């Protein structure tokens, strides 16, 4: 499932902002 | 009415924008208790103000690091804007000041923790629950955009839940005052509008895109565009193809197709009716916008609070002692702070 794939992924924790 | 409200709000903002407050407190007025969050230039700590005993969130930034990373403008923007705005769902800056080494921004402590933790904990929010928070963001961007402000970092990690279950928007690090187009590549990969990624130059509409991402994430439990790496994410974003969970209502899907719209002549928030396109959408039909603004609606979730200074709604971070040099650093760069 989409959820299972998200939850197994590397970006489920707090996400950092990015800039230039 | 809203017209009237917005024009007075703009007078109020412009006064403070034109003559920002400076140096209203000093470091030794506060006892530092615990880190609530960190970042590139420093950290955010729970602190207690000695003379009042009130708790605050103190954002601490290393001046030298800010200059090195070329983030002076963004940092000056953050403080200058945060000190001039006033709106029920924006966190309040209570004090600001600087010392030889650091910049300090002291805000009202919002104890409910990040929307992020509650969202991942519960998995996903019901549409009424998601809709209650989304309305807050809609009103907030209507306010901000009317002052020529773009927020540019909408995400659950930057939204705090207060003691009444209402949203407090924090982190004005990429907030900017601008009429027309701007070009900085900034935000959070999952939430970037296609026009940011394609380096076309962009405007306030990117905030409305980000809202669609946020409503999706709240309602689905996962973002509309995800992958293991940023690059992959940008591919899906520019692809623009979105799929919706089976449980999304027809109204929700229709609203999101209008927000997550690659075509700026068609994205909601960006048309002739402006925000009203959003406020009058079917998905928001049960929403009492005034009551929301007034905070008279019962919140779906009320954080547990084990008294003042409680940080159980925050993750733990490793601590480190705050250094202040006996040498002034970067004085000229931060004169206006
Ligand atoms: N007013 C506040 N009340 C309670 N907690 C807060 C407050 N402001 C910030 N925090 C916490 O501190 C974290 C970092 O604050 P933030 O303003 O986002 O700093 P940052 O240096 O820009 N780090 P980053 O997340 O990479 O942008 C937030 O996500 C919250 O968990
Ligand atoms: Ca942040
Ligand atoms: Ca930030």
């Amino acid at each position: 499932t989409t959820y299972a794939d998200f939850i197994a992924s590397g970006r489920t924790g707090r996400r950092a902002s990015i800039h230039d | 009415s809203v017209k009237e409200f917005l024009a007075k709000a703009k007078e109020d903002f412009l006064k403070k924008w034109e003559t920002p407050s400076q140096n209203t407190a000093q470091l030794d007025q506060f006892d530092r208790i615990k880190t609530l969050g960190t970042g590139s230039f420093g950290r955010v700590m729970l602190v207690k103000h000695k003379e009042s005993g009130n708790h605050y969130a103190m954002k601490i930034l290393d001046k030298q690091k800010v200059v090195k990373l070329k983030q002076i403008e963004h940092t000056l923007n953050e403080k200058r804007i945060l000190q001039a705005v006033n709106f029920p769902f924006l966190v309040k800056l209570e004090f600001s000041f600087k010392d030889n080494s650091n910049l300090y921004m002291v805000m009202e402590y919002v104890a409910g923790g990040e929307m992020f933790s509650h969202l991942r904990r519960i998995g996903r929010f019901s549409e009424p629950h998601a809709r209650f928070y989304a309305a807050q963001i809609v009103l907030t961007f209507e306010y901000l955009h009317s002052l020529d402000l773009i927020y540019r970092d909408l995400k659950p990690e930057n939204l705090l839940i207060d003691q009444q279950g209402y949203i407090q928007v924090t982190d004005f690090g990429f907030a900017k005052r601008v009429k027309g187009r701007t070009w900085t590549l900034c935000g959070t990969p999952e939430y970037l509008a296609p026009e940011i990624i394609l380096s076309k130059g962009y405007n306030k509409a990117v905030d409305w895109w980000a809202l669609g991402v946020l409503i999706y994430e709240m309602a689905a439990g996962y973002p509309p565009f995800f992958a293991d790496q940023p690059i992959q994410i940008y591919e899906k974003i520019v692809s623009g193809k979105v799929r919706f969970p089976s449980h999304f209502s027809s109204d929700l899907k229709d609203l999101l197709r209008n927000l997550l719209q690659v075509d700026l002549t068609k994205r909601f928030g960006n048309l002739k009716n402006g925000v009203n396109d959003i406020k009058n959408h079917k998905w928001f039909a049960t929403t009492d916008w005034i009551a929301i603004y007034q905070r008279k609606v019962e919140a779906p979730f009320i954080p547990k609070f084990k008294g003042p200074g409680d940080t159980s709604n925050f993750d733990d971070y490793e601590e480190e002692e705050i250094r202040v040099s006996i040498n002034e650093k970067c004085g000229k760069e931060f004169t206006e702070f």
